[PDB]
């Protein structure tokens, strides 16, 4: 099992991240994440923790929504909306922080899908 | 506020 991209994208974020995490990354269609940028990422996750549902996803979806604008496909709220209403508020961050190309990906499937229309 | 939540731009 060689992951492609798009089979990879497949899995919930915090499969794919751990999946990058684990030593035995054989082959994932993954960059090596920048550690600097993994550490701001859970320091701004752990700052989430305790506040309200909405003010969490809120948060996150204001960075992610501009990392979809940037991806140039219509219908970032609603792709934003689903991504952190079905996957970890802290594996899909480091999606959009780390592992860009993979969220792109698994932003095609949920294009394929409707999902933002 | 934070109903759905809201990403303006």
């Amino acid at each position: 099992e060689a992951y492609t991209l798009s089979t990879l994208a497949a899995l919930p974020a915090a499969e794919i991240v751990r999946l990058a995490n684990s030593q035995s990354s054989s082959g994932l269609p993954l960059p090596k994440a920048d550690p600097a940028t993994v550490k701001a990422t859970d320091d701004f996750i752990d700052s989430l923790q305790g506040k309200a549902a909405h003010d969490q996803k809120q948060k996150l979806g204001d960075q992610l929504f501009k990392k979809i604008r940037t991806f140039g496909v219509k219908g970032a709220p609603k792709l934003t909306i689903h991504l952190l209403d079905s996957e970890d508020l802290r594996a899909l961050a480091h999606l959009m922080n780390s592992y860009e190309d993979v969220l792109k990906e698994k932003v095609q499937h949920k294009v394929a899908a409707g999902l933002n229309k | 506020k934070l109903k759905p939540y809201v990403f303006d731009y």
